[PDB]
DNA sequence: AAAAAAAAAAAAAAAA
RNA sequence: UUUUUUUUUUUUUUUUUU
């Protein structure tokens, strides 16, 4: 239950905790693709809690700790698993065509920083 | 790769014209503007919750700490900080039994018993303005527990505890800072919880509202907020310009009258004569109907914006050359007619889009921490993006919790320039007189205008509210 | 907590200036008695703090 | 326990009077402190002094003369013995002595 | 422009509103708060405002 | 007719505090007749006038 | 000429207050000398301090 | 009566 | 309602086509 370095799949006591994306693609600033985190919680490890009271206790008790350097990595080891080569992934729309996406997410820079 | 840029950090003025960054620091050490020789606070509540209060006035009296000074401030006490005189000497107490408010809490009816509670504090509060001698500049209502449980919308009592008005609200607090807009009377809600909470505890015995770490910071929410109520200046804003005025309008829902009517509220800043600041409410609620229009007909819009230049004219004796409306909600054209119609040939006239919605979400590379406070993607010259929530150093933590989200800030309607227009809502992400914090997620005026919306939306028979946020915060 | 029994045996025949309970009242007791015993000044600038 | 006789005064005059006084004592069985015979050298002797009153002095001893009046140490010390008094509750745990005619 | 009135209740209506109004605005309006409100009054008006 | 009891009448419903004050009750040593003495006078009791 | 005013204190223990009182003091016109204000130490301060 | 792109209202907890 | 922030449910409108 882990791939690349990075875990994705966990416990906490009976509750099941689970890594989960959702993308969506913008085209007014670049053609890109969004992708956003989630946890999600089941009772034996493939049932999902069906409370969303439940579920979002869970999801924000978590949420308590893990930072940027927890979330980004969980979320390039996700894509990283759906990618079909080492730089890009396809989306298959259809036979003969496919929708190239890349695997590794856009950069940006900034020249301002600072330390711990 | 794609250039951010970083604007700079604003800073807010303090007394004998020095500036400072923070405002929790700048207060601690430079004091508040003017001088407010004395704040004589009434207290209205049960005599049990009249205890805690006078416990948590000395307890503010004497300077206390935070677990981690770096990330918050310490309080060094409010007579040093605010220099204004607030002593537990001198307060004017009005009592409510345990019997009288137990009578009405335990209602079936949600509205009803609403309207009843906050009647008892109303009625009370009005016959000490109008029938005794003393002064009260501020009033504090110290609320039970119990209320909160069963003071609220979709709140349902527990049918063992049933014992036994829907032109109102069911919102305590939007109905009781409604019905007394009349009287010109400042007011403060507190809640028994948020007071000492120690006494309170749960089942593992930790208190539930457990701040033993951050007494620090709510005391510095306090204090601020009393000043202000007072009639006093905490902090001013420096970096605005000569012949600005900004307004913000935000449109809310009224269930009480069939269709919800939208009704829109604003809010201004701008320039006075001198150096001092003037940021007051332009209220004239301008009823909308339809459903889902957020859109202004222009006769009421026109309305709007006569009474903003007007209450810009007789303050400075010149009409305003820039003026910047921010909104939660895109303008539409007719809206911007309505508004060239009215305005002078001189003013350049400017209508900026705030939103939140968009999901941006920039990760770094390396780093257990979030993207700096300040930094500026500008999409193109009428589109960009600016993260008003995010890490700023001098309080050694981010603002948000996760990584936030950046604030997309488009020229809708004027021309503006990008820098200009993502210069000021920094600026204004400052004045938080509500609350002390460094800095607040977006501009104060769709905030301050958000509160009063959300107030003038629980009375019907408002008729011509103060233009005050002393009365409203 | 700092009784005035325990104080140490160079200050208890000194007046000690109360800031226990109001900080700011200390402070002008302290600028009262700098003023009395005439402490050398300079004009007051708060920008200098700064 | 608190069982030392702690003899104040004035050092550089009234030694003699002091050192006779503690010889006496602690040849009647009672156990003296003094500066003079039992202070310990490269030590920190304020305070080894406020050790001894607030602790183990169970009776004080004042040699006061036309010096011992107006010695500063004498006074600090006389202070102190004056707080633990308040805190034992003994009235008669400070006996001056009067030495100059 | 108001006292210089043939009517004397109009005129005293217009000398009171015109305070009033102001002293209505700054109450309602404006966030320094005043304990007392002093009306400093001409010697023309009290002598061409009364019955 | 009566500035002050209109003025006094009109500003209760806020619930506000005030005190008129004509310019001869304050400093009328400005104020001057045809002889050259001040029309109310209070040099002597000018006190009486504070407190 | 002696000027300057000393603000002995615990330094890891009573820095918050010292630093108020001294960033209040030096605006007021008082000139102070306290550990915490300087920045960077070394070996002389140890001598420096009673100097 | 669906599509996505735009809206605000309310609740629940966490930590500042 | 000392505040702030992030979610989850809903619900809702507009634009188009049958
Ligand atoms: N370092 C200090 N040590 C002792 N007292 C101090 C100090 N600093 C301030 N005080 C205050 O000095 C004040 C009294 O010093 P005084 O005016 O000369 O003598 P009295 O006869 O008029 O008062 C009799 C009290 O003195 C006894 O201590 C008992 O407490 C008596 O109640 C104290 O209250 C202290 O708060
Ligand atoms: N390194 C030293 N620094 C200061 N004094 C020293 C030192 N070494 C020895 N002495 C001697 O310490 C003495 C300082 O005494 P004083 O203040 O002048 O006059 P008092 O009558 O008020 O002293 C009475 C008490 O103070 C005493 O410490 C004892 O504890 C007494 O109980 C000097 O003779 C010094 O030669």
């Amino acid at each position: 239950d882990k791939f690349e370095k990075t875990m994705l799949v966990g416990k906490q006591k009976d509750k099941n905790w689970h890594f989960a994306i959702s993308g969506a693609s913008k085209l007014y600033p670049f053609p890109v693709l969004m992708i956003s985190s989630h946890i999600f919680f089941t009772a034996d490890g493939k049932k999902l809690i069906d409370s969303s009271s439940v579920q979002h206790s869970s999801r924000r008790r978590q949420g308590k700790n893990w930072w940027n350097n927890t979330w980004r990595t969980k979320l390039l080891a996700f894509i990283k698993y759906l990618s079909d080569d080492d730089t890009s992934f396809y989306l298959e729309m259809g036979s003969e065509e496919k929708v190239f996406v890349s695997n590794e997410p856009v950069k940006f820079k900034g020249n301002v920083s600072y330390n711990i | 790769m794609k250039e951010l840029i970083y604007i700079e950090e604003p800073k807010i003025l303090f007394a004998h014209g020095q500036k400072c960054t923070d405002a929790r620091d700048g207060l601690a050490l430079f004091g508040p503007l003017n001088n407010l020789y004395g704040i004589k606070s009434g207290v209205i509540g049960t005599k049990q919750g009249l205890k805690i209060f006078r416990d948590y006035l000395d307890h503010i009296q004497k300077p206390i700490y935070n677990s981690n000074s770096i990330t918050r401030p310490m309080f060094p006490g409010f007579e040093a900080v605010f220099d204004c005189k607030w002593e537990s000497t001198g307060i004017t107490f009005k009592e409510v039994t345990n019997e009288d408010i137990g009578k009405f809490l335990y209602n079936s009816s949600t509205h009803k018993r609403t309207y009843d509670l906050v009647s008892l504090f109303i009625d009370k509060i009005i016959s000490a303005n109008k029938n005794e001698d003393e002064n009260v500049d501020v009033w504090f209502v110290i609320v039970p527990d119990e209320i909160y449980k069963y003071c609220r919308p979709n709140s349902v009592l527990p049918k063992e505890m049933v014992q036994t008005t829907y032109n109102y609200d069911a919102q305590f607090h939007d109905q009781f800072k409604a019905r007394l807009l009349k009287h010109t009377i400042p007011t403060q809600i507190f809640r028994e919880s948020t007071l000492a909470w120690r006494d309170f505890k749960n089942a593992f015995g930790l208190p539930i509202r457990d701040f033993s770490k951050i007494e620090g910071h709510l005391a510095w929410t306090i204090s601020t907020a009393a000043f202000y109520k007072a009639g006093g200046k905490p902090w001013k804003l420096s970096d605005v310009r000569n012949g600005v005025c900004y307004l913000g309008l935000v449109y809310k829902k009224v269930e009480k009258s069939k269709n919800p009517r939208n009704a829109c509220c604003a809010a201004q800043m701008f320039l006075d004569n001198g150096d001092g600041t003037v940021f007051k409410g332009e209220v004239g609620p301008w009823y909308n109907p339809k459903n889902g229009q957020y859109h202004l007909e222009p006769k009421e819009a026109k309305a709007l914006l006569s009474q903003s230049l007007q209450s810009y004219k007789e303050q400075i004796g010149e009409y305003p050359k820039e003026v910047f409306i921010h909104a939660k909600t895109r303008f539409n054209h007719q809206e911007w007619d309505a508004f060239l119609e009215v305005t002078p040939k001189e003013t350049n006239l400017v209508g900026v889009t705030i939103s939140k919605t968009k999901p941006l979400k920039l990760y770094k590379t390396e780093g257990d921490y979030t993207i700096l406070r300040g930094n500026a993607y500008v999409v193109n010259e009428r589109s960009a993006f600016l993260w008003t929530v995010g890490y700023v150093p001098k309080i050694q933590t981010a603002l948000s919790m996760e990584v936030p989200n950046p604030l997309f800030i488009e020229i809708n309607k004027g021309e503006a320039d990008i820098k200009q227009v993502l210069k000021d809502i920094l600026s204004l992400t400052k004045l938080n007189y509500n609350a002390c914090i460094f800095a607040d997620g977006e501009p104060v005026t769709l905030r301050f205008a958000d509160k009063i919306g959300e107030i003038l939306t629980a009375s019907t028979d408002i008729k011509t509210p103060p233009l005050a946020f002393k009365y409203y915060i | 907590q700092l009784s005035y029994d325990d104080i140490n045996i160079d200050i208890v025949r000194l007046n000690a200036i109360d800031f226990k309970m109001s900080w700011a009242r200390g402070l002008k007791d302290i600028l009262e008695a700098f003023e009395k015993q005439k402490v050398p000044k300079e004009v007051a600038d708060a920008s200098k703090s700064n | 326990m608190r069982n030392k006789i702690f003899i104040s005064h004035a050092t550089p005059d009234d030694n003699d009077f002091t050192r006779w006084l503690a010889l006496k004592l602690i040849g009647l069985g009672y156990e003296v402190w003094c500066d003079i015979l039992f202070l310990d050298k490269g030590v920190d002797f304020w305070s080894n002094i406020e050790k001894v009153i607030r602790e183990d002095t169970c009776k004080f001893l004042l040699v006061s003369s036309s010096y011992s009046n107006q010695r500063e140490g004498v006074l600090k010390e006389l202070a102190v013995a004056a707080k633990v008094k308040k805190q034992l509750k003994d009235d008669k745990f400070i006996i001056p002595l009067a030495i100059d005619e």
